[PDB]
């Protein structure tokens, strides 16, 4: 078997914004914690206070679904990506787009920063992800070899320089300056729509349907599984406790030990009031910095925050 | 005579992919006519 | 023997004594090399510096 | 088998059966082809069957194929089976320490940004364009050697100069020229779990 | 686009003087065979002789083998239909537009992955130097070939520019010769060049040494010994080529008579020897005895 | 291959990173803070 | 002491020479006490000309290391009728006369102009067609061939 | 480390070190002298200017306090370390003045080697010159005698040249090198001298009260010539161990006074290699060639 | 590479809502393994719109 997991405790829903008119389709943090910013499928942007809830501001510049946003955390910048092709950047001093990224071919899935050099990189539908450099908006170089959308990216300062899954079912570890593939997993069976790297222990893991894998860096050797999580995973995110959020696309969530692979807790949660219920689904969710919040970007258009719970013990929750 | 890509087809093999080799010898196999 | 460079090597950070870096190669030299194939070669057709 | 060492005088041997266990008779003046050995044969196509620092068949070879070793390439069982890192303590798995990662930063901010300016110095099209950079010299030792060429030295010194470029005048060449894409890399090998049954209800569902 | 560090070129194209001085262009011409643009090289040859320029790219160079304006082979330096045939080669290389543009693409790609130290693919696998390409080879450099052209002016009589006009102002050479019309795509994919023909006719005409009838003609008539040489000596000449049976050294007539214990052996040893076994300076000449 | 084509689009614009100063919020407070 | 049959199993195949001390005591000598040493594991083949030599046995791997059991390297022990006339004569090359050190040969075919230069001093009564299928392999333009093929066990006779 | 320096816009034809081992002055075609730290990174501090001709020879005193400098430009030049600043500038001489030695622990006294045709002895104080022995011709390198009364010189027609400075006539003679002498450096022995000549021969003598009346002592062989004839030179080591020399081969020589054997021909260079340079305290070696920049050896 | 302007904004929609479809479970919720039919459940998506549409 394994030693036995650690122990943490259960995390209880205690917030419900909506605000939204489409599902809400990706969600991050500001670097100094005190607001979060969504994008969602009816072409908003809109602000949120993080400790009240409260809306503070609403942007309108896409034409289509937004699908990612980001913020830089060396400048005032927030990057967001659209199903329009377009990848813009945004300067939080005037509320403005100062900067548009030209050139995918179809839609944009996702992107990510780089956290030291300042570039973009990101991932689209025609199967090839760019890597943009943020202040001449040129591609310097465009990652091909993947054989259809490529659905998501994730990029280090460590080396390989950048994961990409894609939805033929391949994961590829690239290198930032040569810009070709030097590894390629291909131990999913089914699309790879989740990636996130470890915080602190050189390691990463990725999200399908068939299960969730860990890898180790910097030529993706297996480590283990994790499974149980039957359904289209939209999302990894992993606290610096070792905690790891693996939600799905028909709204259930799991909670797991990263070091053992044991899985904690399942929520699943309630639909909105005026909803089916085929409209639950999680498409993003991220942890606060202080690492006590966790956000849910769901897609019957509300966001859910949930805290850990204080008053629960070893005993009270046993370890199975 | 005047077209591109005609002779593409009856000419040469289109765009010819030759088979990868590996640890047998494929030298002395040939093959018959119609 | 002592230390040896690889000739092949060209990028060398010792600093190299004289036999320690002109030591000359044991064997035969191949018989079936053309001179062209025999000369140390950078570019197609010779080395050029 | 073989006459003994001194006394395998006399004979001559033609079939490798001669050679008992094998051996050449470098005192006997023939050729020795023992164990299918002297003759040189056709040249066939297959290519080396290597074998591992242990005596294993090393097929990796051949999904390797025609491909650098900094390749990784994942084609063996052992790839698959889950390694024991239930362990919060090993050193193995923690990031390089972050001078390292200084100098990555270093090296690809100084790659990325000049390729970067080579980019968008295409993008200036309007060329503030630079003097031409001052003569090289470049010292060339030809493969050829004889002293009937190059009138007898056995190398030559060459001055680069890079000619001139008529500002009015403007571009020479078709660009747009399409053809379809080229074949892809080696396609990688498919590193799956076994396959599982649908029952007959299953596909009726 | 290529971009290069210098030309590859014959030593009778580069010239006579060591200290040349050459000119580059980037992106300068048009590859007659690769099609796409290249950086083109130009230098003086000699005193009086016209300027020369690389005729064709790197890649259509290395993949090749040849001088990227003499376009002769490399090695020996024959027209590159000889030295395929010689070779034992078959190049297959596309000839119709989309194919050809295709081909060209990917055997690039995949040349950039080499170290830039000798041609791509068969080019390796075939430098095995056969006798008669090292035979036909020229031996020291026809220089003829830089002088420059005919004066229709002065072949006319009208080259009025004194004794500058702008090409040898001989006799027009007559256009019936095969010698004249080889068309520069065809002499790089060798198809019907008629300097490569006349070659192989005269390579044709070469002495070999011939073969015998009888399988039981054995006995090998090496003329032109010399009292330099010894039994022994013939025996290292045709001792490892095979298996010898005897050796009559005559020296009443300063020949030798060699029988062997293999006929293939002794085939190969002569014929390989034919006029050309030299050793200690001697011309023998191989042939197969009565 | 590169074309001397170009587009109004490709002017030099917003040619000046703007970092994250000191009192907005730069990497060194966010280090630190609780 | 003269080892009979010095096996030597390279990852590539089994090996056993057979070395003729009353043709080439000092060799025979030298290369048996090598292989008993053990310290030909881990020579890589510094030479592979096809059709012509497998060259290897070299503590750089590169040609310009090797050393014998007298020191560095000593003389060559000569035959009058030894040769390289055909595969698997085992005979220790050398840069020069009297230095003779670490560095070993095999024929793949006759080599009669390697006599006189290289003391012929055995032939290779173990792994003939394997001394073949590593003569066929594809080598780089420096003998060092793209397989980093090494002994396994280096032994001697009992 | 390799430890190659640049900053020099054409050839550099004279480098050496501070007395002290403290500091790196380099200089050549560019017309001006520039100046390192030896230690650490090998940084640059400061550059001295003014010389409107190459500057041919640099040459310290030997405490470090003042720098001479022989120029093209007809001229000497001496400055202030202290400062990089002229105090004077030796004018007077004819031609080229190639070559420039300070007397060493005598009064201040300069020897100056020129392409007029004479050698000529300078005070530094008095503006003046003090004594000048017009043989016939050019000389191209020139050294004193440790007792700073006999002064050593080389030229074109291979013969050694040594006047005395109170009798003012050609002392000593020496003969035996096939073509131009290119270079003298005398040990810190006071008594051996070295002799580069690019006919590829490198010769050793010895000036003393009384010598063997033909004072050949050792020969290296390997020094190269060339189309270039550039200006070649060669050094003691601090303990008279082992020779340095360069040459138009790219090959840095390094031989010793013990057995003249060759314990290196190193590459790394891309042009002539005009100047090595010992370290007095170390063994650090710099080499000044003609590909425009200089190499920081340890041995 | 052209923008998606003002004339394209339905065709775009519908580009990519049934790119979308044909990823999400016409191949990531299948075992309908022979031919997954994703053609045709395009099929019934369309004409589920339309009767949507017409109540």
């Amino acid at each position: 078997t394994m030693p036995k997991p650690q122990w943490h405790p259960p995390w209880k829903l205690y917030r419900v914004i909506s605000g939204h008119l489409g599902w809400v389709r990706c969600i991050a943090v500001e670097p100094g914690n005190q607001w979060f910013v969504t994008g969602s499928a009816d072409r908003t942007i809109k602000i949120w206070d993080l400790a009240s809830g409260k809306l503070k501001l609403s942007l309108t510049g896409h034409i289509s679904t937004v699908r990612g946003v980001i913020v830089s955390t060396r400048s005032p910048y927030l990057f967001s990506c659209g199903e329009d092709k377009q990848v813009k950047c945004w300067d939080l001093e005037y509320n403005k787009v100062i900067r548009h990224y030209h050139g995918h071919l179809s839609a944009v899935y996702g992107l990510d920063l780089h956290p030291t050099i300042d570039v973009l990189v990101t991932c689209s539908r025609d199967s090839t992800a760019r890597i943009w450099d943020v202040r001449t908006k040129a591609s310097v170089h465009t990652l091909s070899g993947h054989t259809n959308a490529v659905a998501t990216v994730r990029c280090q300062a460590a080396e390989p320089q950048i994961i990409t899954g894609s939805h033929d079912t391949t994961i590829r570890l690239w290198d930032l300056v040569a810009g070709k593939t030097r590894v390629t997993l291909t131990n999913h069976k089914k699309s790879v729509r989740a990636v996130v790297l470890h915080p602190r222990h050189y390691t990463f893991a990725s999200g399908s349907p068939d299960n969730i894998k860990q890898w180790k860096f910097p030529d993706g050797s297996f480590i283990q599984n994790l499974s149980g999580h039957n359904a289209i995973i939209n999302t990894l995110t992993v606290n610096s406790d070792g905690v790891l959020v693996s939600g799905a696309d028909n709204g259930t969530m799991h909670l797991w030990d990263w070091r053992t692979g044991y899985n904690f807790q399942r929520v699943h949660a309630a639909v909105q009031p005026g909803s089916l219920d085929s409209e639950s689904g999680i498409f993003a969710c991220a942890f606060d910095q202080s690492e006590s919040r966790l956000l849910t970007a769901e897609a019957d258009k509300t966001i859910k925050v949930y805290r850990e719970d204080d008053t629960a013990t070893e005993e009270t929750h046993p370890v199975s | 005579r005047k077209r591109k890509r005609g002779v593409d087809y009856n000419a040469e093999i289109p765009f010819e992919k030759k088979p990868a080799l590996g640890f047998y010898d494929t030298s002395e196999e040939n093959y018959q006519a119609l | 023997t002592g230390v040896h460079l690889d000739p092949a090597v060209k990028e060398v950070q010792y600093n190299p004594t004289y036999e320690t870096m002109f030591a000359p190669e044991f064997g035969p030299e191949n018989p079936f090399r053309t001179q062209q194939m025999a000369a140390p070669r950078n570019m197609l057709s010779g080395y050029a510096e | 088998e073989p006459p003994p060492y001194g006394y395998r005088k006399g004979w001559i041997p033609r079939l490798l059966e001669d050679f008992g266990d094998g051996g050449a008779f470098p005192e006997i003046h023939v050729a020795q082809y023992p164990l299918d050995m002297g003759r040189k044969k056709k040249m066939s196509n297959a290519l080396a069957i290597q074998v591992d620092s242990e005596g294993k068949i090393k097929y990796d070879a051949i999904a390797r194929q025609g491909q650098s070793k900094d390749k990784v390439i994942y084609s063996k069982y052992t790839d698959l089976v889950p390694k024991e890192v239930m362990n919060a303590d090993d050193p193995d798995l923690q990031r390089p320490d972050e001078e390292a990662i200084k100098e990555i930063t270093e090296k690809t901010r100084v790659a990325l940004e000049k390729s970067v300016s080579q980019k968008v110095a295409a993008a200036m099209p309007v060329r503030a364009a630079d003097k031409l950079a001052p003569a090289q010299y470049i010292r060339y030792t030809p493969s050829q050697q004889g002293v009937a060429f190059n009138s007898g030295a056995k190398q030559r010194v060459i001055r680069m100069v890079e000619m001139q470029k008529d500002p009015m005048e403007p571009p020479r060449f078709k660009i747009n020229k399409k053809i379809p894409r080229g074949p892809p890399s080696p396609p990688a090998p498919v590193m799956h779990s076994p396959s599982r049954k649908m029952t007959v209800k299953e596909q009726q569902e | 686009w290529e971009d290069a560090d210098f030309p590859i070129l014959c030593q009778t194209c580069l010239g006579e003087n060591p200290y040349i001085r050459m000119t580059k262009e980037k992106y300068g011409k048009e590859c007659k065979i690769c099609a796409r643009p290249f950086t083109v090289f130009r230098w003086c040859p000699g005193v009086r002789m016209r300027f020369k320029k690389t005729e064709v790219c790197q890649t259509c160079s290395k993949l090749k083998n040849v001088c990227q304006t003499c376009l002769l082979d490399l090695e020996y330096g024959l027209p590159i239909q000889v030295r395929d045939a010689g070779l034992s080669f078959k190049d297959d290389m596309p000839k119709s537009d989309v194919n050809k543009e295709y081909y060209t693409q990917n055997m690039e790609r995949e040349i950039s992955n080499s170290d830039g130290t000798r041609p791509v693919g068969m080019l390796g696998k075939a430098t095995s130097t056969s006798d008669m390409l090292l035979k036909l080879a020229r031996t020291t450099p026809y220089y003829k070939r830089n002088r420059p052209h005919i004066c229709s002016f002065w072949v006319k009589g009208e080259c009025k520019r004194g004794e500058e006009c702008p090409y040898r102002h001989e006799k027009p050479t007559d256009p019936d010769d095969p010698l004249a019309d080889q068309n520069i795509k065809d002499r790089y994919y060798g198809i019907n060049d008629p300097v490569a023909d006349k070659l192989l006719k005269r390579a044709s005409t070469m002495p070999r040494l011939d073969p015998p009838e009888d399988k039981t003609i054995t006995t090998l008539y090496v003329g032109g010994l010399g009292d330099t040489i010894t039994e022994t000596d013939l025996r290292n000449h045709f001792y490892q080529f095979g298996e010898i049976r005897t050796i009559t050294v005559v020296q009443r007539q300063q020949c030798a008579f060699i029988q062997f214990a293999t006929r293939q052996a002794a085939e190969v040893a002569a014929e390989k020897s034919f006029n050309k076994l030299i050793v200690n300076g001697r011309r023998l000449n191989v042939k197969w005895g009565r | 291959q590169l074309s001397k084509q170009y587009s109004s689009r490709d002017l030099p614009s917003h040619t000046k990173i703007k970092y994250r100063q000191t009192t907005q919020d730069a990497p060194e407070e966010v280090r630190n803070r609780d | 002491w003269q080892p009979p049959n010095v096996y030597l199993e390279t990852s590539m195949g089994i090996i056993v020479l057979e070395l003729y001390w009353k043709h080439a005591p000092k060799t025979c000598k030298n290369f048996a006490e090598l292989a008993r040493r053990g310290y030909y594991n881990g020579t890589k083949f510094h030479r592979i000309i096809k059709d012509f030599m497998i060259q290897g046995g070299d503590p750089t791997g590169t040609g310009r290391g090797g050393a014998s059991i007298y020191g560095k390297q000593f003389e060559d022990e000569l035959h009058p009728d030894l040769k390289f006339t055909g595969a698997g004569i085992l005979a220790m090359a050398n840069a020069g006369p009297d230095t003779n050190g670490s560095q070993f040969f095999v024929t793949l075919a006759p080599t009669q102009w390697l006599d006189g230069k290289h003391t012929i001093f055995g032939r290779v009564c173990q792994g003939i067609g394997m001394v073949n299928r590593v003569g066929m392999v594809e080598t780089n333009s420096q003998d060092r061939p793209v397989d980093d093929v090494k002994i396994i066990k280096a032994y001697p006779s009992g | 480390p390799i430890m190659l320096l640049s900053g020099h816009e054409g050839e550099v034809y004279c480098c050496k070190f501070h007395p002290n081992g403290s500091t790196l002055a380099s200089a050549g075609f560019d017309r001006l002298i520039l100046l390192w730290n030896v230690y650490g990174d090998c940084d640059n501090y400061a550059t001295l200017k003014g010389h409107s001709g190459a500057v041919m020879e640099l040459h310290y005193n030997t405490d470090g306090s003042m720098l001479f400098s022989a120029s093209t430009d007809k001229t000497v030049a001496v400055w202030d370390s202290e400062t990089g600043e002229r105090v004077k500038r030796l004018k007077g001489h004819t031609s080229f003045v190639n070559s420039c030695y300070p007397a060493r622990r005598g009064p201040q006294l300069v020897c100056t080697g020129s392409d007029d045709g004479t050698v000529k002895l300078w005070d530094i104080r008095k503006k003046a010159a003090i004594q000048t022995f017009q043989n016939t011709y050019q000389v191209l390198a020139v050294t004193f005698n440790d007792t700073s009364d006999q002064i050593i010189s080389g030229g074109i027609d291979n013969d050694i040249k040594v006047w005395d400075l109170r009798q003012n006539k050609l002392t000593y003679t020496m003969r035996g090198h096939a073509d131009s002498v290119t270079g003298l450096s005398l040990s810190s022995e006071g008594s051996y001298l070295l002799s580069n000549a690019m006919d590829n021969t490198v010769r050793v003598w010895d000036v003393r009260p009384f010598a063997p009346k033909e004072r050949c002592v050792k020969i290296f062989q390997g020094n190269v010539h060339n189309f270039e004839k550039n200006l070649l030179r060669c050094s003691w080591s601090p303990d008279g161990s082992k020779i340095a020399a360069g040459s138009a081969d790219r090959f840095v020589y390094v031989w010793d006074t013990t057995s003249r054997r060759i314990l290196y021909k190193l590459p790394g260079h891309a042009g002539s290699i005009n100047e090595v340079a010992f370290h007095p305290d170390e063994p650090i070696i710099i080499s000044a060639s003609s590909d425009k920049r200089l190499y920081m050896g340890e041995i | 590479a052209k923008t998606v302007t003002k004339q394209r904004v339905e065709s775009h929609f519908d580009l990519e809502l049934r790119a979308a479809v044909m990823h999400d479970i016409l191949d990531m919720m299948p075992e309908g393994i022979k031919q997954n039919k994703a053609r045709t459940i395009l099929q019934h998506l369309s004409e589920a719109w339309r009767c949507w549409k017409a109540n």
